[PDB]
């Protein structure tokens, strides 16, 4: 881990990766005033509680989580996402921009490649939400690189799932809405699923927009979420 | 306040140490050995703080005994006197230093001369033809000053001793019960057993 | 596997191949900077390549502020870049803190360089893939730039360059200064400065340039800025009408 | 200077007869002369069919019942269940006391 | 060969599975627990007649209602001994009460775990696991007489009967057939006596076997050696007539 | 720090090993006092010898030390037995006795030997000292923490034919001016070199210092090398 | 490949796989066989204990944790001490600090932070133990699945150990009937009891071989042992 | 922090390096113990890699711990001073705090509670020595003698050898010592224990030393001479066909 | 965090060789080539200033390197690890020294901290040897002028002349022929430059070449007048103006 490879690369953080594409799919995607969630969960078994599961993470009130690969790691990364925004909104007052959120999981990430005593992260992680300027969209690589997007897309689907993505940034120069990309979240979720579907699956949206939620993390729920389960299954029928 | 003599003659030492042990109204012992054998040829004497006495005279024998047993040969009287020494000192600036006075008397083998140390619980040193410590000190080192001589045989000594007991029995206010004297020469260290009656 | 491939221990030739791996390391991002000094600043120019058309443009920098005088560009990957970067902003407010004035250039460089020559020399530490130049104008010096690398070595420079193409550029610029016979550009603008930079940065890599396709950063006395696309394009249509 | 103590008065009986026992209280609390309540417990079950009262500062009273129940909690965890016979109760409590001696 | 702690493919722990290998080759111990008290019995194995025997210290009290006997690297038990005596005396500092069997064995187990290269437990002080195992037998008010038999992995089994040691195998089928819940103290100790006879590398004497046992009413007992002779001068006989 | 399956210590004996190729010194011990001298491991003409030292160190006023191993290794332990003398003094009154401060030292070396997973010392010592309780004394310790006295002894290079020698020609009753002329003798057949010469030889003696009843301890200048050089027939 | 990736956890092997993990996980397919299942109002837990000997005890394999929760185990024993005894302390800390019953949901991402942690330290192994916790609280009857991995998952019913398999499809099965047993355990129990037997070649369970726990709407997490579970044989 | 687990377990259930360590220990000179029936002796071999030896300040094998317990060693020289002082410090300590001498019992089981310690600490190797340990209780007439070795184990011996070649003295000690009649004084049982020790050392020069421990901490050491004499007797008086 | 390696990586060998130490000595010997010469009334001490481009500027880099100011340091080997040894050796003149007794070390004992260092850097767990050798150039009122070398291991020895690095064989050789205990500081000055002429392949003038002495006191690089009890340092780098104009009379 703390040892490069003869071309300048990390083995263990290159092995870190695959871990990573090999897990269930996951997206986020920016809007005009916010950023949507969403990912998905293999139904293993009958057995397993609907919408018991949950996978998408708060951090603070205005941050939202989600993460592909090693579950636990993931896990693992949003406590420590937890201590730093408090130690942050503790002695600053204001609670963390998103920009310097990004910077502090980066770190913490990247110190864990640092040392042949620790493994690097199994996940890649997509956050983000709105804060005093405006909405933020990142996604955070086992190897502590993260960058601000558009959209983005991680797991076993995730090529396909880019190219949707691709579409809509393409096709909405002038920028997609929170309900709007909602939908457009649930259609990209099912449409990353063709690459994983010997297993059923369920659909987990979340959300955080200045004029929907008030700039707050929140599950979509009820209405809404049939809404896009709905507007997705229409368009691959 | 425990009377603590000490009397250095030609070819010994003579230590004499009260019995008395009071605590508050009543005097619960008149048989106390204020004495810790430190080797065959160094015997040490202590009084002051109610625990620390022991613990410090028995701690120094402890260590005394395993230098023995480790080099198999006995230390010198004056090299006892100054561990003994620099225990009292380090002491005196610790959480809670040791209230303990001694008076060491040693034969020294290797030089055939009795010895004479008397130290305080601060680390004061000082080697001396004799020496006590507390309130006694005040009435026998001038009766010593005056009947004293440096080629005085162990059976003069022991005369000497019998005044400044007598003078302590006759002017401190407190009962010390009379005292244990020992003998530390050529030989060793025994007990003149029988002072009080004498 | 031999350990003197893995840990920074000797190899029999006398050499440390996980430093040397580190260099390699350096030139992932595939992006070349180079840094000159005017009369009275210091430009630092890096390729800016945003492959992926699905990231936010404007977060992708490999230019960093470090204190309202400093400023630095890092050729390697980015999590590196960015652990340099912390931690040179924390050096350089303790050191105001503790000394009473701003933490010069080439002191921030030489603490950069030591922090990297322990990791050279400790075992449990990998050095950082990363080459960091640093600039400023500097309040005794002048215009400053130095540079270190994960050998744990750094010096002082009139120009630099640092990437791929580093030889290209290197030598370009040694011709420049070879012809001038001064060691500096002598021009009393930044903005000229600038328009330097980019036209040597284009004929030592036989490429032009949109404002997209680069970073710039100036140090004037009492401040380091980067430039927006906005002011980059300005620069880029003012060498149009010359070149 | 902060004083860590004080005094919410209060008062408690225990009887033992031949097959039963009584431990009562008065249910008022005060602090100095103000009532702050007419009616706060300060008798209690403890399970396993004790009953304890700690009286003189409240806030010191609570903490003990506290660590009592809950040692009859861990009591039931580590020695399978086993029903804490009064002396043993009594002796855990003397611990909890003399552990905070100074 | 790579760390102290590591699973094997099928998921046991190398270093405690060879442990239990060290175990086999140690002597044998045996218990036996019944209504009437448990026995205790072991093989003393002397590596040379000029050992003087009864140095040797293979059955061990614990408190008054509880007992011994180990098997295997028999040095590595003493720190579990005094483990075990430190917690029952402690319960009874804490308690007025006698601890229960299943609790200090528990607590021996507890101990056992504590090894590994200050692995992230907390804090594990002990690099190995122990070399040996032990029978602990006794007797408490709820749940009567008492056997357990503690390994180094930190787990622990009740058994009506059991054997330890390299003689264990033949000894557990022996032990299989002749157990049955209405053994008397005294056929139990003839069987213990019996079982050590058929499995010992010498011929079975007082010297070179030594029993013991717990009853409610006099606590544990190391039998000393004419007492033991007695028995041996009769399972003799008791197996001349049969 | 490890076994091997014959019951020796790895890197213990690879450090005696080290040591085996290491300047010779010899101590020789006498009636009335005691000798060190040893060999300086192939020098140069540039090499200062005025202000150099080596091979042999002052312990305290009545023990001197004759380094075989590396110097480095060696400065760390003189260090720390300096500080152990000291420590002896100021706690008793009395100079360290010889076997003391020897053993203590041993103790340090076994330790590397035990725990901690760090490299043994690559040094070996020749203790050359006088106390009263034993006049004067000679020991060696070496990496394994092992300590022993001898009449005379060498360490480092060439143990063997120095060993040899010394056998033949040393004897109780010697004065150390016979032992200062064994010592040059038994150097000048194990040297490397042509001829034995004064910038590569380190002397010192423990005499009972004349007329006073007291011990001297004496490092031989450059000079006093060359001059005991001519005496013993060696120019 | 295989090969210098399973040294430690410390390690990913090129697949990106734990190894170590795996064969952590792999300690439980050799354990005794466990059943949970729960209902509206109540949650069961059925547990095949394992003897070593005819001579030995069924080793005890459901821990109580707090009066609304509990556990049953397959895999390590030491290491279902460790961490029952973390949520006995987690139960305790929530109830003398914020007088609230811990939830099912937090104390299984308890166990999962704590599990994760040993597959990240050097000189640490992972867990080797699977667990099965039930409980009730203030949203209702719970069940939740603990992989030594760190994976916990929220179920109507399932099985963990040797041959868990059938129990598992049984329960898959039988899901809409038992799901309804409501104000009634002992069809609950039952319905457990019969869905352990998918998964015994073994053999007629017996009343020293039955462990049984139940926890419910007005029923305080108990253990039924011997003569009480011969109900239900 | 270097607690790198050092002794750990082989396949078959050994660990190999206590094992190595009792190779040390054959490795090392020999040494014995005979105890009789108010005495007991203890003899060792001195080896022979060089003779230009002063043996006025070179280590004796026979170690005091306290005035009425002694101890000896085969293995490594630097291992055993280690133990030495470990077991006076707790003799002294002992004696502090119960206000009696150990018994001699009680030192061995220190002794060997040490040595089992060094078999389970991270970084730190086993001792690579065996002990014999002699010696009388206090107020008590019995004889006592017993052994240790690396991994801990310690029991009493009627008699008992170690080191090098102790299997061949060993061998001799099991056909003369009768249970029956220990040797009933000093004199014959310094010749029992010089006998055993003449298989193994060839002529009983500067290499036989013997040291006598008699009740209440009478314990002597013996001469070359006095040696010389029980050697002189034997070689002799015992060859006759 | 924490470290793992807290054993050496310095370990002997069955030869009982140690290997990581003799590593070290090979990076040396790749190193630019320096030197040190005694004269009667001065040291002097130089070497190559090796620049990597003409865009680098050689001044900005300290290969001599004052210690305190009547010792100087220069180095062949790794520069980044002469850089750390240096700033080590600076302070602990302070701390172990100048703090204690309110003067500056004489230059045996300074250079046996460095040497405790270099030392503690071969056997401490988790690190390799310094990638160094130095020369230590000294006065002090007791000894006088003196010159020593420390090497990977923590060896030291004191030298009338040296030389070490690539060209140190040949270097050593050209300086045995020329030394004698007669020279002026201005003569091994003269021989210095001759010595440095074979070693270096470019440029040879007092751009490439760095050199200090000690020699005299320099009241004038003192800062300040009053106190006559000190004339100041005897360290001083020659200038790239000086050492030109001594080229021409070469």
């Amino acid at each position: 881990n703390s040892v490069f490879s003869p071309d300048g690369r990390n083995f263990q953080v290159e092995y870190a990766v695959k871990a990573v594409e090999n897990g269930t799919t996951s997206i986020g995607i920016k809007c005009n005033d916010g950023v949507v969630f969403a990912v998905e969960k293999l139904i293993t078994s009958k057995l397993l509680v609907p919408q018991k599961n949950v996978k998408i993470q708060v951090v603070d009130r205005h941050i939202g989580c989600v993460y592909s690969g090693l579950i636990p790691d993931g896990r693992h990364l949003v406590n420590r996402g937890r201590e730093e925004a408090a130690s942050f909104k503790k002695l600053y007052k204001t609670p963390i921009p998103i920009p310097a959120f990004a910077d502090r999981l980066g770190q913490y990430v990247q110190a864990h490649t640092l040392y042949n005593s620790v493994r690097p992260f199994g996940v890649s992680t997509i956050f983000g939400g709105v804060d005093k300027n405006g909405a933020h969209l990142y996604m955070l690589e086992p190897s502590g690189s993260y960058w601000g997007y558009k959209g983005a897309a991680t797991g076993k689907g995730r090529q396909s799932a880019k190219a949707e993505l691709e579409k809509l940034v393409d096709h909405h120069p002038e920028g997609l809405s929170a309900r709007e990309a909602v939908k457009q979240a649930a259609k990209i979720i099912y449409l990353a699923h063709e690459d994983n579907k010997e297993k059923d699956f369920e659909l987990e949206i979340s959300w955080c927009s200045l004029s929907e939620t008030n700039g707050l993390h929140k599950f979509v729920k009820g209405d809404l979420l049939q809404e896009a389960i709905d507007f997705a299954q229409k368009e691959i029928n | 306040m425990d009377i603590i003599l000490g009397i250095r003659v030609q070819d010994s030492v003579i230590l004499a140490s009260s019995k008395a042990v009071t605590r508050g109204i009543s005097v619960l012992k008149d048989s106390d050995d204020k004495t810790r054998q430190l080797s065959p040829h160094t015997l040490m004497s202590f009084a002051g703080e109610a625990g620390d006495t022991v613990q410090f005279a028995e701690y120094i024998q402890a260590n005394i005994q395993l230098y023995s047993i480790r080099e198999d040969y006995e230390l010198s009287p004056q090299a006892v006197s100054s561990f003994v020494r620099q225990e009292l000192a380090k002491s005196i600036r610790s959480r809670r230093p040791y209230q303990v006075n001694v008076l060491i008397g040693g034969y020294d083998k290797k030089k055939n001369k009795p010895e004479l140390y008397q130290i305080d619980y601060l680390g004061t040193k000082v080697e001396l033809p004799y020496g006590a410590h507390g309130y006694s000190g005040f009435y026998t080192f001038s009766l010593l000053d005056h009947h004293y001589r440096p080629d005085m045989t162990t059976e003069e000594g022991l005369d000497l001793l019998k005044l400044c007991v007598q003078e302590l029995e006759k002017r401190m206010p407190m009962d010390f019960k009379g005292v244990i004297v020992k003998i530390v020469d050529k030989d060793g260290i025994r007990q003149v057993d029988d002072f009080q009656a004498q | 596997a031999g350990y003197d491939r893995h840990i920074t221990i000797f190899s029999p030739e006398g050499r440390l191949y996980q430093v040397e791996y580190a260099f390699k390391a350096t030139n992932q991002t595939n992006i070349n900077s180079l840094a000159v000094r005017g009369k009275d600043c210091t430009v630092v120019i890096s390729q800016k390549k945003v492959p992926d058309k699905l990231l936010d443009p404007t977060t992708v920098s490999y230019i960093f502020c470090i204190s309202r005088t400093i400023g630095m560009v890092v050729n390697g990957p980015i999590p590196d870049a960015r652990n340099a970067a912390l931690r040179a902003k924390a050096e350089a407010a303790e050191f105001r803190y503790k000394y009473g004035y701003d933490m010069p250039c080439d002191v921030l460089a030489k603490r950069m360089a030591n922090l990297s020559q322990i990791y050279t020399q400790r075992a449990y530490m990998r050095p950082l893939g990363v080459i960091l130049t640093f600039v400023s104008v500097d309040e005794e010096l002048g215009p400053s730039i130095y540079k270190t690398d994960p050998a744990g070595y750094y010096v002082g420079y009139k120009a630099t360059a640092t990437g791929p193409k580093q030889q290209e550029i290197t030598t370009n610029l040694e011709n420049h200064f070879k012809k001038s016979k001064i060691d500096h550009i002598n021009e009393e603008s930044w903005e000229k400065v600038v328009e330097f930079a980019i036209t040597h940065m284009i004929d030592a890599l036989g490429t032009e340039f949109s404002k997209n396709d680069l970073e710039v950063g100036v140090a004037t006395k009492d401040k380091f800025f980067t430039l927006s696309a906005e002011n980059i394009e300005e620069r880029l249509v003012a060498i149009a009408e010359q070149d | 200077q902060f004083n860590p103590y004080g005094d919410n008065g209060g008062t408690i009986l225990g009887i033992a007869g031949e097959d039963f026992a009584v431990l009562a209280g008065d249910t008022r609390n005060i602090t100095d002369y103000s009532i702050n309540s007419r009616y706060e417990p300060k008798v209690f079950d403890c399970g396993d069919n004790i009953v304890m009262s700690a009286n003189g500062f409240a806030a010191d009273g609570d903490a003990l019942v506290k660590r009592f129940k809950n040692s009859v909690k861990w009591y039931h965890f580590d020695h399978n269940d086993k029903k804490l016979s009064i002396n043993s109760a009594a002796r855990n409590i003397q611990h909890l006391l003399y552990g905070k001696r100074f | 060969d790579r760390g102290v702690s590591t699973f094997s493919p099928e998921g046991r722990l190398f270093q405690v599975e060879y442990s239990l290998e060290a175990i086999k080759l140690g002597s044998t111990a045996i218990g036996i627990a019944t209504k009437e008290g448990v026995v205790l019995g072991v093989e003393k194995r002397a590596t040379s007649p000029l050992l003087e025997s009864d140095s040797i210290e293979k059955i061990v009290e614990i408190d008054r209602h509880i007992g011994c006997a180990m098997s295997g690297l028999t040095a590595d038990a003493r720190s579990m001994i005094e483990h075990a005596r430190t917690a029952a005396v402690t319960h009874n500092l804490y308690y007025d009460e006698d601890i229960n069997v299943e609790s200090l064995t528990q607590s021996v187990c507890d101990l056992a775990l504590r090894f590994g290269e200050g692995a992230s437990g907390e804090e594990r002080l002990m690099s190995r696991p122990f070399g040996v195992a032990l029978l602990i037998a006794g007797h408490d008010a709820d749940d009567g007489y008492q056997l357990f038999h503690a390994e180094p992995s930190g787990t622990f089994y009740r058994y009506n009967a059991k054997a330890i040691g390299s003689g264990s195998e033949g000894a557990q089928a022996e032990l299989l057939n002749e157990w049955h819940s209405s053994l008397t103290l005294k056929e139990a100790e003839l069987l213990v006596l019996k079982i050590l006879k058929q499995v010992m590398e010498e011929k079975l004497d007082e010297n070179n076997a030594q029993l013991s046992c717990i009853t409610k009413q006099d606590g544990f007992k190391i039998y000393d050696n004419e007492k033991t002779a007695e028995l041996i001068k009769e399972l003799k006989e008791k197996e001349a007539a049969e | 720090t490890i076994f091997s399956p014959e019951g020796r210590l790895y890197q213990v004996e690879y450090a005696l090993e080290s040591i085996s190729h290491a300047g010779t010194a010899i101590g020789i011990m006498a009636s009335d006092g005691i000798v060190l001298a040893a060999e300086r491991k192939v020098t140069s003409t540039l090499l200062e010898q005025d202000t150099s030292t080596e091979k042999l160190y002052k312990l305290n006023d009545k023990i001197a030390v004759a380094v075989a191993g590396l110097t480095a290794d060696a400065e760390i332990l003189i260090n720390t037995a300096r500080i152990h003398a000291q420590n002896y003094l100021k706690t008793y009154n009395e100079d360290i006795p010889v076997e003391i401060l020897v053993r203590r030292l041993s103790d340090i070396k076994q330790g590397y030997t035990q725990h901690g997973g760090l490299r043994p010392f690559g040094v070996s010592f020749i203790y050359a000292g006088y106390d009263d309780r034993y006049g004067y004394q000679l020991y060696t310790s070496n990496p394994s923490g092992n300590y022993t006295g001898w009449k005379a002894i060498s360490v480092g290079a060439n143990t063997s034919a120095a060993q040899t020698l010394l056998q033949m020609d040393y004897k109780d009753d010697m004065k150390v001016d016979d032992a200062i002329e064994l010592a040059l003798k038994t150097l000048s057949k194990t040297t490397d070199s042509s001829a034995l010469t004064y910038d590569r030889l380190e002397f010192a003696t423990i005499r009972k210092g004349a007329n006073d009843g007291e011990v001297y301890q004496k490092i031989f200048k450059p000079q006093e090398i060359k001059d005991i050089l001519v005496k013993t027939g060696i120019t | 490949f295989r090969n210098n990736y399973d040294g430690d956890t410390v390690t990913f092997s090129p697949t990106g796989r734990l190894f170590q993990v795996e064969y952590a996980l792999e300690a439980i397919k050799q354990g005794s066989v466990t059943v949970g299942l729960r209902s509206n109002t109540h949650a069961v837990l059925v547990a095949l204990k394992r003897n070593a000997d005819e001579l030995s005890s069924y080793q005890k394999k459901i821990i109580k944790c707090d009066e609304h929760m509990g556990l049953s185990l397959a895999g390590l024993a030491p290491d279902a001490r460790v961490l029952s005894n973390y949520l006995r302390q987690q139960c305790n800390y929530s109830s003398l600090v914020f007088n609230r019953k811990l939830a099912v949901e937090r104390a299984g991402h308890l166990l999962c932070d704590k599990a994760q942690k040993n597959t990240q330290s050097y000189g640490g192994r992972p867990y080797g133990v699977g667990l099965l916790i039930i409980g009730y609280d203030k949203s209702g009857a719970h069940l939740l699945e603990f992989q030594p991995s760190g994976n916990v998952t929220e179920l109507y019913g399932t099985a963990i150990g040797a041959r868990s398999q059938g129990a598992k499809t049984y329960l898959e099965r039988t899901l809409d009937t038992f799901i309804k047993i409501d104000g009634n355990p002992d069809e609950l129990i039952k319905a457990g009891v019969e869905a352990i037997s998918q998964s015994l070649r073994d053999e007629s369970l017996t009343v020293d071989n039955l462990s049984i726990a139940i926890v419910g709407k007005d029923t305080p997490f108990t253990i039924y042992d011997g003569e009480a579970v011969a109900k239900y044989i | 922090g270097y607690d790198r687990a050092l002794s750990i377990f082989s396949p078959d259930g050994h660990i190999f390096q206590v094992e190595y360590a009792l190779e040390a220990v054959k490795r090392g000179t020999c040494a014995v113990g005979v105890k009789g029936k108010n005495c007991v002796v203890l003899g060792c071999e001195r080896r022979s890699t060089l003779k230009l030896q002063d043996t006025r300040i070179t280590p004796s094998k026979v170690s005091k711990i306290d005035s009425h317990v002694v101890l000896s060693f085969s293995g490594l020289n630097a291992d055993s001073r280690i133990l030495i002082e470990k077991a006076r410090v707790e003799a002294q300590s002992h004696r502090l705090t119960l206000e009696d001498p150990v018994t001699v019992e009680y030192l061995t089981r220190y002794v060997a509670g040490v040595q089992q310690r060094y078999t389970q600490s991270g970084g730190v190797r086993p001792f690579g020595v065996s002990t014999l340990i002699a010696g009388f209780d206090p107020r008590d007439d019995e004889p006592k003698l017993y052994q240790t070795e690396p991994s801990g184990i310690y029991s009493s011996w009627s008699a008992q050898t170690i080191g090098r070649n102790s299997k061949t003295v060993r061998e001799f000690l099991e056909k003369n010592y009768d249970r029956k009649e220990p040797p009933a004084t000093v004199e014959e049982c310094v010749k029992l224990t010089v006998r055993s020790l003449l298989e193994v050392v060839q002529t009983g020069a500067k290499n036989i030393e013997i040291t006598v421990v008699k009740p209440d901490s009478d314990i002597v050491a013996l001469s070359s001479e006095e040696i010389n004499q029980y050697v002189t007797q034997i070689e002799q008086e015992k060859q006759e066909q | 965090m924490t470290d793992r390696y807290s054993f050496s990586l310095t370990t002997f060998s069955p030869s009982g060789k140690l290997g990581q130490i003799d590593y070290a000595l090979t990076a040396v010997k790749q190193g630019v080539t320096s030197l040190g010469i005694k004269a009667t009334n001065g040291v002097v001490i130089a070497t190559e200033k090796k620049s990597s481009s003409p865009l680098a500027m050689s001044e900005t880099l300290s290969k001599v390197s004052l210690l305190t100011p009547d010792i100087g340091a220069v180095y062949s080997g790794m520069g980044p690890d002469y850089r750390v040894l240096v700033d080590k050796s600076r302070k602990v003149a302070h701390t172990s020294y100048k703090r204690i007794y309110g003067e500056y070390p004489p230059t045996k004992l300074l250079v046996s901290e460095v040497a405790k260092i270099m030392q503690e850097a071969t056997q401490s767990g988790g690190v390799r040897p310094f990638g160094v050798s130095l020369l230590i150039a000294g006065h002090d009122e007791f000894n006088g002028f003196s010159l020593y070398q420390v090497d990977p291991s923590g060896s030291y020895f004191p030298w009338k002349a040296t030389a070490i690095g690539k060209g140190s064989v040949a270097a050593k050789t050209f300086l045995e022929k020329r030394w004698n205990d007669e020279l002026e500081l201005e003569d091994a000055i003269h021989i210095a430059l001759l010595t440095l002429k074979e070693s270096v392949e470019g440029e040879f003038n007092g751009d490439t070449i760095e050199l200090a002495i000690i020699g005299d006191e320099n009241p004038d690089l003192l800062g300040y007048t009053g106190i006559p009890t000190d004339k100041g340092p005897r360290f001083r780098k020659l200038t790239s103006q000086e050492i030109n104009d001594r080229l021409e009379a070469l």
